[PDB]
C-alpha cells in the first residue's frame, strides 16, 4: 500500500501548533449538563528531521510537546477546583511533566506510521498520551478504506475526502488491541454499547491546517433505560505558523540519524499500553473481606447493604491471587461461608476459579451445601468459558460424594453448553466432549436415576440432536420419566417442533397405541397447541372435550380458553375451529372440575413485557396433581424464562379419608418441586417419599427454601482512548433470593392454608472512568430495590369439590438512587458530589382465572 | 391389505385410495379413540358387517382413526365422530352421509334403500296408514300420474332426505282417504299439529324447505341423546328454559314455552333442561345460574363466540317469552355480562360506584373526563388506595367535567378493558372516541391531581 500519502512539511522549517484534548463524563440524557472531567493543553514543535535520499515518500518528524497545563472542564468548579494554586509540575510530578515534554520521533512512509520514537524509561500513561498526539499525523488525503496501527492497536480505517476537509472514521469494533472485558449475548440481561470514532483533517490549499477528532462511548442497560453512561473524548490541533527550522540530516536510513540524535531514542509500540492504578495505602484482600463479612450474614441478605457488598467485593476478588482469596475461604465459618463462595464463583478470574476449586473437596459430605452454592454460581456465570467447562468436566469424571452433587454438576454442564453454544462455541472442543457425554449418557441406558440425571441435563442444554432420545422416552410410558423427557421438549424453539415430533405427540394425547399418565398427555397437548398446530391438530383436541378422564377435560379446556383470553400465537387458527357448533357449544364448554391456566401480565410497555402463568391439573380426589407457575420476561423479540416452579404430588389421598383416582391405588405418596432460574433449570427437590418418611418429618412456621445471592448482569469494558487516556465501563446487577414456605393444615376442620414468600433484593451499579494516573474522574450510580412475591392458597376441604382461594401478592417496595461523580489528584479527596433519591413502588395484587376471584369472594366472605 | 378387526376394513392414509378402488361401494366410520358413541357403535357395526360378510355382496365397512389419519377426515369434511360416509367412487367427488339409526339393522336396511326405490308405493289405506306409523315423521305424495314432472320432483327429494320415509300413491281412495282433491305431499308426525300439507309449485327445492321445515318438534329436550342433534342441526340460536322436574305446575309451564316456540320455528331452538338433574349442574354454571333461581330462560348464540342474553322480565307466561325473543330479534336486547346491583345511591357519595350495567354509560361519556379504580374486595393494596381515593373524590365533588369512580373488577365484566392487576386505575378522557389511559405515577392524591389536570399527560405520556 505505497501510493497514498498523508502529511508533507517543508525543509528546515518548524510547525507550531497548539494542542488540546478534553474528557467528559456524563449521565448521559442526550444532552451534557454538570459532568467531570479535565482538559489537557499544549504548544506543539514538528520539524522534519530526515528524508529518504531515494525520493520516497518516506520522512523522520519531530513533535514535541511543550508548556503543558491540566484544567477543570466544568467552569463552575471554583474553590472546588482541584487543580487551584498547583503548578503543572505539582498536579502531574516534576518526572512525569519533564517525560511529557521530551521529544518524540514518527517515521512516516506514505504518510503511515513506520515506527514511532521514544525514551524506554517513562511511565505508561505518560507515553500514552505522547503516542495519542503522534496519532493523529497518520493520514491520508484521498478516499478508501485499510488497516492502520496507532494508538489504537490494528484498526479498519475509512477516508472520505471532500473539498476542504478529509475525514478518518475508525471502526473500533475492529480493533485488534489486549484488553479486558466481557458482556452477555443475553439481550434481556445485556448492556447496549455504541464506540465512534471520527478524525476530521482541515484542508487549505492542498494541506492540512488543523486535526478534530471526537471519541463518544455511550451504554445503555437493556432491561432499563434509565441506566445509562456517555464518554465524551475530544482532540484539537491547529496550525498556527512556521518559523526557521533546523537543517536537514544527511543519511542513507533512518535509524543512523535516530541513533545520531540521541542514541537513548529507543524503538516503542505507538499502541496504546495498560496501566495499573498502583494503590498507595490501600488494605489488603483480607482486610476489606473483614468488613464486607458484616453484612454477609445468613441473617440479613434481604437488606441492599448485603447486595452491595457482594457486587463489591466481587471486583476486588476480580484483581486478587489465588492464594489471598484461598487464605480467606480457609478461615471463614460455616455460616457465611456460602456467601463467600458465591462471592468467589462469580469472580469468574482463573485465580479464583482454582481457588474455590481448591478449596471444595467433592469426597466431602461435610462441603454439600458449598458444593451446591458453587455448582449453580456456575450456573448462573454472566460469561462462562472452555475453561469453566473443562472444570466441570473432570469434577464429574472425579469422584464424588454425593450423588445429588453428581446431578448437580451433569446438569449445570447442561447450562454451560448452551450458553457456550449460543456464544459462537458450539464447536469448542470440551463443548463438543459435554455433548458426546450428554447424548452417549443418555443412550446406553443405565440405572433409573442415571437417566433422570441426563434427561435435566438435555433440558438444560437443548441439543436438537437429542429430540429423538426424548421422543423415545416421551412415549415409553414410564411414568416421572415421560413426563422429563415431555417438558424437556417443551423448552425447544418453534422450528425443531416438527411434524414428526407432533405426530408422535398426537399418539401420546390420544392414546392411538396405548394409555398414557395425565401429566405427560396435558404436557405434549400444550406443545403441539404451542407449535404451529394444523387445523385438525386444533379440532382433534377440541373434539376430545368432554371424553377424557374427570380433571383431564378441565384442564384442557382452560389450556384453550387461555389461548383465547391471551392472543397466543394459536389463536387464529383456534377461532377458524370455534366457528363449528359441533367443536363450540355450551356442552362441551361446560365443564365441572377445579382445574385451571391463566396467563397475565405483570408489565407491558411498547418496548418490554413481562408475563405470569398458571396452570393447575388436579387429580379427581381434588389434591394437586401438577402445578405449573411460569413468568417471562421480554425485550422486544428477546425472552428470559425468569421463573418455572413445578409442583407435583400423587397417593396424598390418605391424608383426608379420601381414594385414589382408578388406578392410583399403588402409587406411592410424594410430592416434589421442580423450579427453573433465569433459564436454568434447577435439580428437582423431594418434599418426601413414601408414606413413613412423610409420617417421620412432621408446623406453621416459615421454612428456608432457597437463599443466595446472584450475579445476574455483569459488563465490564476497558478502553484505550484514542486521546490515550484509560477508560472503564462497568455495569453489575446483583440480587439476593430468600424463599420461605409455610403451611397450616387440621383435618378434623378440614382447612389448609399454604404462604410461599419469595423476597426479592436487587441492586444495579455503574461505574464510568477515565485516567491519566495523575488526575482520575469517575461516574458511579447504585439503583436498589427491596421487592416482595407472596403466593397463598386457602382450602376448605369439608365437600367435594373443595373451595380454593389463591393470591399472588407484590408487596410495595423501597426504591433508591444514588449518584457519585469525582475528579481526583492521585493524592487528596478531590472533588466529590453525591445525590440521593428515595421513592416508593406501589403493591398490588394479580388476578388469576375469574373462578378463582369467585371462590375468593366466598372464602373472604364479610362473615 | 387392511385388516379385518371384525369383519371392518382399516384404513389409513397410505391405503386409502387403493381400497376406495378396489370397492364399488363403501361406507366409512371416522371415529375417535376416546369417543364414546365410537365405542357404543363399533359392535353393532362389527354385526351389519359380519352379517354382510356371509350373506352380502360388494359393500364393504371400513373405519378410519381421523386422530392418527387426520388428512382424510379434513379432506372429506368430517363434522363430530363418529361420521359415517358411503362412497359410490362414481363419485369421489362427495359421499353421502349416514344419518340414520345406530343399530347394525338400521346400516343395512339404509344400504339397501340406496339400490331399492327412493319411495314405497302405497296401493291403499292401509299400506298409507302402515307407513305414517313406522315413523315419527314421514311423508307421502299424492300424485295422480307417476311419470309427472311433479312426480318426478318429489322422488328426487325422497332420495335427498334419507332419515323420513316417503310414500307415492296415484290411488284415488288413498287421496280421499287424507282429504286430497288435487295432487299434493303431506307431512304426518306424531308430535305437534300432526300434519302439515305442503303449499305451492311442486319442486325438490321448495320440497326440502317444506320437509326440514316440518320435520322439527317445537321444543327439544336436552339429554345425553338429544345433545348431538341439537349441536348437529343449522339454528345457531338457542333459548333453554331451565325447568326442575319437581316444580309446581310443570305442564303449565312447558305449556306457555311450546306456545311461544310457534312464533320462532326456523329462527330459534326452544330447549327445556331440567335444572334438578345432576348432570345439568355444569350447564347451569355455564349460564350462571342456581338451582334455586329456577325457573327461567336464557337465549344463546354460537359463533365464533358463545353470547348468553337474559329476558327484562323474570316472567315466563307465553306473551313474556315471545317478546323477549322479539326484542332479541330486533336488536334490543344487551349481552348478559356479569354484573352486581347498581345501588340506589351509587351517585349520592364524591366517588361514584360502577357496576357492569353502567359502566359504559359513565366511562365513555363523551363530555365526562372519568378515573376509576379498579380493584378487589378482599386486597390490601386496594384497602389502603381507599382513603386517598375518597380525598380524591372529595377533592373534584364539584368538578365540571372530571368524575372520580370505582368498581370490584372481581364482580363486574367490562368488555372494553382488561384489567391485570388491583388496584388499576384507569382514565378515560372526555372524548369522541373510546381513549383510555392507563395510570402508572404515584399513588398519592398529589400524583393523581397533577395527571387529571395534566388531562392525562403527566403521570402517563
Ligand atoms: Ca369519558
Amino acid at each position: 500500500k505505497g501510493h497514498t500519502t498523508g502529511l508533507s512539511l517543508n525543509n528546515d522549517r518548524l510547525y507550531k501548533l497548539t494542542y488540546s484534548t478534553e474528557v467528559l463524563l456524563d449521565r448521559g440524557k442526550g444532552k451534557l449538563q454538570d459532568s467531570v472531567g479535565y482538559r489537557i493543553s499544549s504548544n506543539v514543535d514538528v520539524a522534519l528531521l530526515w528524508r529518504n535520499p531515494d525520493g520516497d515518500d518516506d520522512q523522520l518528524i519531530q513533535i514535541t510537546m511543550k508548556d503543558v497545563n491540566v484544567e477543570n472542564v466544568n467552569q463552575q468548579r471554583g474553590e472546588k477546583s482541584i487543580f487551584k494554586g498547583k503548578s503543572p509540575s505539582k498536579i502531574m510530578g516534576k518526572e512525569n511533566l519533564e517525560a511529557l515534554q521530551r521529544p518524540t520521533l514518527l517515521h512516516l512512509i506514505h504518510g503511515k506510521v513506520k515506527e514511532f520514537y521514544s525514551y524506554q524509561n517513562e511511565a505508561v500513561a505518560i507515553e500514552n498520551i505522547k503516542r495519542g498526539l503522534a496519532s493523529l499525523f497518520q493520514t491520508q488525503l484521498s478516499s478508501g478504506t485499510t488497516n492502520e496501527v496507532d494508538i489504537s492497536g490494528n484498526c479498519k480505517v475509512t477516508y472520505q475526502a471532500h473539498q476542504d476537509k478529509v475525514i478518518k472514521i475508525k471502526a473500533l469494533d475492529s480493533c485488534k488491541i489486549a484488553r479486558s472485558g466481557f458482556t452477555t449475548p443475553n439481550q434481556v440481561l445485556g448492556v447496549s454499547s455504541k464506540a465512534t470514532s471520527v478524525t476530521t483533517y482541515k484542508i487549505e490549499d492542498s494541506f492540512v491546517i488543523a486535526v478534530l477528532a471526537e471519541e463518544t462511548h455511550n451504554f445503555g442497560l437493556n432491561f432499563l433505560q434509565t441506566i445509562k453512561g456517555k464518554i465524551v473524548s475530544k482532540q484539537k490541533l491547529e496550525l498556527k505558523t512556521t518559523e526557521a527550522g533546523p537543517r536537514l540530516m544527511s543519511g542513507k536510513q533512518a535509524a543512523a540519524i535516530i541513533k545520531a540524535v540521541d542514541s537513548k531514542y529507543t524503538a516503542i509500540p505507538i499502541v496504546g499500553q495498560v496501566f495499573q492504578s498502583h494503590c498507595k495505602g490501600c488494605p489488603s484482600l483480607s482486610e476489606l473481606w473483614r468488613s464486607t463479612r458484616k453484612y454477609l450474614q445468613p441473617d440479613n441478605l434481604s437488606k441492599a447493604e448485603a447486595v452491595r457488598n457482594f457486587l463489591a467485593f466481587i471486583q476486588h476478588l476480580r484483581t486478587a491471587k489465588k492464594e489471598e482469596i484461598l487464605q480467606i475461604l480457609k478461615m471463614e465459618n460455616k455460616e457465611v461461608l456460602p456467601q463467600l463462595v458465591d462471592a468467589v464463583t462469580s469472580a469468574q478470574t482463573s485465580d479464583s476459579l482454582e481457588a474455590i476449586l481448591d478449596f471444595l473437596d467433592f469426597k466431602s459430605d461435610s462441603s454439600i451445601i458449598l458444593q451446591e452454592r458453587f455448582l449453580y454460581a456456575c450456573g448462573f456465570a454472566s460469561h462462562p468459558n472452555e475453561e469453566l467447562l473443562r472444570a466441570l468436566i473432570s469434577k464429574f469424571k472425579g469422584s464424588i460424594g454425593s450423588s445429588d452433587i453428581r446431578e448437580t454438576v451433569m446438569i449445570i454442564t447442561g447450562t454451560l453448553v448452551r450458553k457456550l453454544c449460543q456464544n459462537e462455541g458450539c464447536k469448542l472442543k470440551a463443548v463438543v466432549e459435554a455433548k458426546k457425554l450428554i447424548l452417549g449418557g443418555l443412550e446406553k441406558a443405565e440405572k433409573k436415576e442415571d437417566t433422570r440425571m441426563y434427561l435435566l441435563a438435555l433440558k438444560n442444554a437443548l441439543l436438537p440432536e437429542g429430540i429423538p432420545s426424548l421422543l423415545k422416552y416421551a412415549e415409553a410410558g414410564e411414568g416421572p420419566i415421560s413426563h422429563l423427557a415431555t417438558t424437556a421438549l417443551q423448552r425447544y424453539d418453534l422450528p425443531f417442533i416438527t411434524d414428526e415430533v407432533k405426530k408422535t405427540l398426537n399418539r401420546i394425547y390420544h392414546q392411538n397405541r396405548k394409555v398414557h399418565e395425565k401429566t405427560v398427555r396435558t404436557a405434549a397437548a400444550a406443545i403441539i397447541l404451542n407449535n404451529n398446530p394444523s387445523y385438525m391438530d386444533v379440532k382433534n383436541i377440541l373434539l376430545s372435550i368432554g371424553e377424557l378422564p374427570q380433571e383431564m377435560n378441565k384442564y384442557m379446556l382452560a389450556i384453550v380458553q387461555d389461548i383465547l383470553r391471551f392472543e397466543m400465537p394459536a389463536s387464529k387458527i383456534v377461532r377458524r375451529v370455534l366457528k363449528e357448533m359441533v367443536a363450540h357449544n355450551y356442552d362441551r364448554f361446560s365443564r365441572s372440575g377445579s382445574s385451571s391456566a391463566y396467563t397475565g401480565y405483570i408489565e407491558r410497555s411498547p418496548r418490554s413485557a413481562s408475563t405470569y402463568s398458571l396452570d393447575i391439573l388436579y387429580s379427581g380426589s381434588g389434591i394437586l396433581r401438577r402445578s405449573n407457575l411460569n413468568i417471562f420476561q421480554y425485550i422486544g423479540k428477546a425472552g428470559l424464562h425468569g421463573s418455572q416452579v413445578v409442583i407435583e404430588a400423587q397417593g396424598l389421598e390418605a391424608l383426608i379419608a379420601a381414594t385414589p383416582d382408578e388406578g392410583e391405588e399403588n402409587l406411592d405418596s410424594y410430592a416434589g418441586m421442580s423450579a427453573i432460574l433465569f433459564d436454568v433449570q434447577l435439580r428437582p427437590v423431594t418434599f418426601f417419599n413414601g408414606y413413613s418418611d412423610l409420617m417421620s418429618k412432621m408446623s406453621g412456621d416459615p421454612i428456608s427454601v432457597v437463599k443466595g445471592l446472584i450475579l445476574l448482569i455483569d459488563h465490564s469494558q476497558e478502553l484505550q482512548l484514542q486521546s490515550g487516556l484509560k477508560a472503564n465501563i462497568e455495569v453489575q446487577g446483583g440480587l439476593a433470593i430468600d424463599i420461605s414456605g409455610a403451611m397450616e393444615f387440621s383435618l378434623w376442620y378440614r382447612e389448609s392454608k399454604t404462604r410461599v414468600k419469595n423476597r426479592v433484593t436487587v441492586v444495579i451499579t455503574t461505574d464510568i472512568t477515565v485516567d491519566s494516573s495523575f488526575v482520575k474522574a469517575g461516574l458511579e450510580t447504585s439503583t436498589e430495590t427491596e421487592a416482595g412475591l407472596e403466593f397463598i392458597s386457602t382450602v376448605q376441604f369439608s365437600q367435594y369439590p373443595f373451595l380454593v382461594c389463591m393470591q399472588m401478592d407484590k408487596d410495595e417496595a423501597p426504591f433508591r438512587q444514588f449518584e457519585k461523580k469525582y475528579e481526583r489528584l492521585s493524592t487528596g479527596r478531590g472533588y466529590v458530589s453525591q445525590k440521593r433519591k428515595e421513592s416508593v413502588l406501589a403493591g398490588c395484587e394479580f388476578p388469576l382465572h375469574q373462578e378463582n376471584s369467585e371462590m375468593c369472594k366466598v372464602v373472604f366472605a364479610p362473615q | 391389505a387392511p385388516e379385518e378387526e371384525d369383519h371392518v376394513l382399516v384404513l389409513r392414509k397410505s391405503n386409502f385410495a387403493e381400497a376406495l378402488a378396489a370397492h364399488k361401494y363403501l361406507l366409512v366410520e371416522f371415529y375417535a379413540p376416546w369417543c364414546g358413541h365410537c365405542k357404543a357403535l363399533a359392535p353393532e357395526y362389527a354385526k351389519a358387517a359380519g352379517k354382510l360378510k356371509a350373506e352380502g355382496s360388494e359393500i364393504r365397512l371400513a373405519k378410519v382413526d381421523a386422530t392418527e389419519e387426520s388428512d382424510l377426515a379434513q379432506q372429506y369434511g368430517v363434522r363430530g365422530y363418529p361420521t359415517i360416509k358411503f362412497f359410490r367412487n362414481g363419485d369421489t367427488a362427495s359421499p353421502k352421509e349416514y344419518t340414520a339409526g345406530r343399530e347394525a339393522d338400521d346400516i343395512v336396511n339404509w344400504l339397501k334403500k340406496r339400490t331399492g326405490p327412493a319411495a314405497t308405493t302405497l296401493p291403499d289405506g292401509a299400506a298409507a296408514e302402515s307407513l305414517v306409523e313406522s315413523s315419527e315423521v314421514a311423508v307421502i305424495g299424492f300424485f295422480k300420474d307417476v311419470e309427472s314432472d311433479s312426480a318426478k320432483q318429489f322422488l328426487q327429494a325422497a332420495e335427498a332426505i334419507d332419515d323420513i320415509p316417503f310414500g307415492i300413491t296415484s290411488n284415488s281412495d288413498v287421496f280421499s282417504k287424507y282429504q286430497l282433491d288435487k295432487d299434493g305431499v303431506v307431512l304426518f308426525k306424531k308430535f305437534d299439529e300432526g300434519r302439515n300439507n305442503f303449499e305451492g309449485e311442486v319442486t325438490k327445492e321448495n320440497l326440502l324447505d317444506f320437509i326440514k321445515h316440518n320435520q322439527l318438534p317445537l321444543v327439544i329436550e336436552f339429554t345425553e341423546q338429544t345433545a348431538p342433534k341439537i349441536f348437529g342441526g343449522e339454528i345457531k340460536t338457542h333459548i333453554l328454559l331451565f325447568l326442575p322436574k319437581s316444580v309446581s305446575d310443570y305442564d303449565g309451564k312447558l305449556s306457555n314455552f311450546k306456545t311461544a316456540a310457534e312464533s320462532f320455528k326456523g329462527k330459534i331452538l326452544f330447549i327445556f333442561i331440567d335444572s334438578d338433574h345432576t348432570d345439568n349442574q355444569r350447564i347451569l354454571e355455564f349460564f350462571g345460574l342456581k338451582k334455586e333461581e329456577c325457573p327461567a330462560v336464557r337465549l344463546i348464540t354460537l359463533e365464533e363466540e358463545m353470547t348468553k342474553y337474559k329476558p327484562e322480565s323474570e316472567e315466563l307466561t307465553a306473551e313474556r317469552i315471545t317478546e323477549f325473543c322479539h326484542r332479541f330479534l330486533e336488536g334490543k336486547i344487551k349481552p348478559h355480562l356479569m354484573s352486581q346491583e347498581l345501588p340506589e345511591d351509587w351517585d349520592k357519595q364524591p366517588v361514584k360506584v360502577l357496576v357492569g350495567k353502567n359502566f359504559e354509560d359513565v366511562a365513555f361519556d363523551e363530555k365526562k373526563n372519568v378515573f376509576v379504580e379498579f380493584y378487589a374486595p378482599w386486597c390490601g393494596h386496594c384497602k389502603q388506595l381507599a382513603p386517598i381515593w375518597d380525598k380524591l373524590g372529595e377533592t373534584y365533588k364539584d368538578h365540571e367535567n372530571i368524575v372520580i369512580a370505582k368498581m370490584d373488577s372481581t364482580a363486574n365484566e367490562v368488555e372494553a378493558v382488561k384489567v391485570h392487576s388491583f388496584p388499576t386505575l384507569k382514565f378515560f378522557p372526555a372524548s369522541a372516541d373510546r381513549t383510555v389511559i392507563d395510570y402508572n405515577g404515584e399513588r398519592t392524591l398529589d400524583g393523581f391531581k397533577k395527571f387529571l389536570e395534566s388531562g392525562g399527560q403527566d403521570g402517563a405520556g
